[PDB]
């Protein structure tokens, strides 16, 4: 018996057209072969090694499981397929490729920019903060702004704002820190020496730093 | 519904959802308590801190490792950690998500039973499974039989597995790993003039390790090359615009893995422990183990460590052995990856331990489950 | 049908700043002074009154012995303070305090007994429904938009450095200097006397306060500015008295506030505000000093001279290491920053759970104020 590996299940093939971005489980009664393409993904690798253990468990436990990396086939094995047939293509992956960082909201993070203005409401408690566009073009000086960067939180205080506006900006930035695990340090920029603040808008909304070596969950195609 | 995976590592917790290709939440498995007690009154601090916030507030807190050396030893702190993972890091209610935990090799039955008890009675998880870290790493490599070298933050293990089962007579534990390496890099840097006293400066050293250090192929020649030339030096810029030059430290630090004598340990290097474990296995399977040697953990990430391990191992093994060392690029978190894959699989769902079964047979049901 | 409005009262060393919560400014500002007759011969007829407060006391000196209850930010005479508060509530604000929660402000390092006495008086003599005591510099920092920084509060009779981390003052690192606006007025008065002019009557002292608040400034480099004022007329400026007479003042304009940096000018053996700011920062944990240098907020009436921020940055940069980021914050509303912060604090909806109710006072006595 021969099966390509798809998601977690086994799709039966009887044509021995071996591919390089996948994994195939070959069934011989007392020895189970699993062949891992040189260009497949982890899920395809590990589903093979899992399925083989379920099969040997069903079989009372007397079968031997032979893992074999591509290009390294043993004669014992190759003499079951052939009276070199290795293609280049794949069967898909089941993982969802995420990128990650210091906070779990990472791979979907867009940096946010909010505005706070007391001109529209009376009292602090009535005030609200409104998302504006993540761009220098959205900065007025009559009011204050807060940039949620995930890693960090920047505050920009306009010279022509009021105490109430800066108090809301602080409140909101400390709230962001509170509601998101790990520490998100608050940095206040006064209008005038605001180089790094504008520099962050210049890094755009889709800018996030992570270190943490990123990896890709699919064959190379 | 979507299942949860949590690798309770010795120094970092890696948690995330089943199906993702990486742990979404990674944070230090550390809990700090005020050290002068008068700061929970007048300066208004909370009773305990977790992870990043605790380490930041090092200095007014005593930090303790619930899972120092891989085995959980404080269930109050472990509860704080897990609560943080579910509610603060992942932002989910664990009663709606099955939870796969990982355990260190040579974990006591009582330890795993208490883990089980705590998950069900304190977090109301619908179902849970506990797996062995090295086994998830092995499966992730694409293999079911091999020997894993798992080097993490506070403890390092050699683990041999045949057809999916660990061999506890031959499982090897060594109390040297990344954290001792960071400490040693700090010591030998301070022996050149550089000083790291602020909390920031102490985290800088962990960064230098992870970014600049590498494993020398032959320690003698590499030490000589650094002594006679400057080809091997490399520079690291501190925050404050001052720059640091680091030279032989880059490879003296990780060499401790092979020469524990560097930090005053009387013990064996990772190559030797791999050898002693393999020889302590069934005589018929040693060939298969030599040919399938998987490396997992954060401390197996130094460049050129695969080469050095093969060298020292082939020098140890018989002349006629076909030796191969497996270091997949995803090995830092292979454990977690395994859980994520395994929990998503269709064959696995039959193995999930439900709350009903816990109610029926007590906490010992967890022993009666295969991978 | 409506809700209730709260009172804010900053009991300053030289001025009382009182008003309503929500307003952008204190409705009432008056001298923190209590005057009592020269000798009993005066109050016979009644005739005269037992005592006078604030502006009227200033208006009636010579028959009154004048006293400052809060001479140094710490209240030292509770009868005179009661007269002050009474005047605040009934005369200036025109409210019945049984109808308004009352937030008072206190100096840094206020003795607990002192604050308990403040509490007893408010509840037992004014039947306040609720009261809260806040620390002046903390309200000042809050008004700057911050919960962590180091405040320099220079007022009428006392100056403080107060470092604050996460909203709590660090009393070990609090620095006091018993020099402030009034000592500067007195000194300016003397140095003008040394130019021909003669100020000695009380009305002439009010004129001197005006000259100070209108013409004085903080030299960035005192040696150079003295030289410029001595070799030309660039720095001279003319001030018209009420009778239409003009006078001309030159180096006086910056020798007066120079006292803040060189207390020796008024015969004080002490260190200027730059030095004490530094000494305070040094008394804090090494981990926060970076933040304190980055958030250095100025509050009080005597931080209003122009160019005091530039000078402060210079002198602190000379004191601190070369690689520190120093930032001096001088909010434009700092003359009333304390009060405004209080106003905002009492406005807050989150705040109300913290008001100390009369019920809690009757039940638990005055030490509840510490909570
Ligand atoms: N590129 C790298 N080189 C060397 N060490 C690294 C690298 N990346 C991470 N580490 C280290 O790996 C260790 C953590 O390994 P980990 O898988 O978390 O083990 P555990 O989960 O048992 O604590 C840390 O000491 C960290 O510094
Ligand atoms: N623009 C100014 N320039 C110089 N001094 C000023 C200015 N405005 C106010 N002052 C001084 O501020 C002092 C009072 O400061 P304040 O914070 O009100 O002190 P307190 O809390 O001690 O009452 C007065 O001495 C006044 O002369
Ligand atoms: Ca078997
Ligand atoms: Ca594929
Ligand atoms: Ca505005
Ligand atoms: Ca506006
Ligand atoms: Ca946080
Ligand atoms: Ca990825
Ligand atoms: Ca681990
Ligand atoms: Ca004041
Ligand atoms: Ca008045």
């Amino acid at each position: 018996k021969l099966f390509l590996i798809v998601k977690g299940e086994l799709k039966e093939i009887k044509k021995n057209i071996f591919s390089s971005g996948d994994v195939y489980l070959l069934d011989a009664d007392k020895t189970i072969y699993v062949w891992i393409g040189n260009k497949c993904s982890v899920d395809e690798k590990t589903t093979g090694a899992a399925q083989a253990r379920t099969l040997d468990q069903q079989r009372g436990g007397a079968a031997k499981i032979i893992t074999i990396d591509q290009g390294f086939e043993t004669k014992d094995f190759l003499k079951l397929i052939a009276p070199k047939i290795v293609e280049k293509n794949y069967a898909k992956t089941l993982l969802v490729d995420v990128s990650t960082g210091d906070w779990a909201g990472f791979n979907e993070w867009k940096n946010i920019l909010y505005r706070a203005s007391s001109e529209e409401f009376d009292g602090i408690n009535s005030m609200k903060m409104v998302q504006v566009g993540f761009n220098k073009s959205s900065l007025d000086s009559e009011d204050c702004f807060v940039a949620d960067l995930g890693n960090k939180v920047y505050i920009w205080q306009g010279k022509s704002s009021t105490v109430k506006e800066r108090v809301k900006a602080g409140q909101w930035a400390r709230s962001i820190d509170y509601d998101r695990a790990g520490l998100q340090q608050e940095t206040i920029f006064e209008e005038g020496d605001d180089i790094e603040f504008m520099a962050a808008l210049d890094r755009g909304e889709n800018y996030k730093e992570s270190d943490a070596v990123q990896l890709k969950a699919e064959s190379v195609l | 519904t979507t299942a949860l995976v949590c690798d309770n590592g010795s120094g970092l917790v890696k948690a995330g959802f089943a199906g993702d290709d990486a742990p979404r939440a990674v944070f230090p498995s550390i809990v700090g308590r005020p050290r002068h007690q008068g700061v929970m009154v007048g300066m208004g601090q909370k009773d305990s801190y977790v992870g990043d916030e605790a380490q930041s507030k090092r200095g007014i807190l005593t930090l303790k490792y619930p899972i120092e050396h891989g085995i959980i030893t404080n269930w109050d702190d472990m509860e704080k950690i897990w609560h943080h993972t579910f509610y603060n890091e992942l932002r989910v209610a664990p009663e709606e998500h099955p939870t796969l935990l990982t355990e260190a090799p040579l974990n006591p039955k009582a330890n795993r039973e208490k883990m089980t008890q705590i998950m069900f009675e304190t977090f109301n998880v619908p179902a849970m499974y506990v797996a062995i870290q090295a086994v998830l790493s092995l499966y992730a490599s694409g293999r079911t039989t091999g020997i894993v070298l798992d080097s993490g933050d506070g403890v390092t293990h050699n683990v041999p597995i045949y057809e999916g089962y660990a061999l506890p007579h031959a499982i090897m534990r060594l109390d040297l790993a990344g954290r001792d390496l960071t400490d040693y890099l700090m010591k030998i840097l301070t022996e050149r003039g550089y000083s790291f006293v602020t909390t920031a400066e102490r985290e800088i050293v962990r960064d230098i390790k992870e970014k600049l250090c590498y494993v020398a192929l032959d320690f003698e020649n590499e030490m000589a090359t650094a002594a006679s030339s400057s080809s091997l030096e490399k520079s690291y810029e501190l925050p404050d615009g001052q720059v640091i030059t680091i030279g032989n430290e880059r490879f003296r630090c990780p060499e401790t893995l092979f020469q524990p004598s560097f930090i005053g340990m009387e013990s064996a290097g990772i190559h030797e422990t791999t050898y002693n474990s393999i020889m302590k296995c069934d005589i018929d399977i040693r060939k298969d183990l030599y040919a399938n040697n998987v490396m997992s953990g954060g401390t197996t990430m130094y460049p050129g460590i695969a080469d050095r391990m093969q060298k020292e191992i082939t020098a140890l093994a018989p002349s006629t052995m076909k030796i191969k060392i497996i270091a997949p690029p995803e090995r830092k978190y292979s454990v977690w990856i395994g859980g994520s894959i395994l929990a998503s699989l269709s064959t696995f769902q039959q193995m999930w331990i439900t709350k009903q079964e816990y109610d029926e047979a007590g906490p010992s049901i967890v022993h009666r489950k295969c991978f």
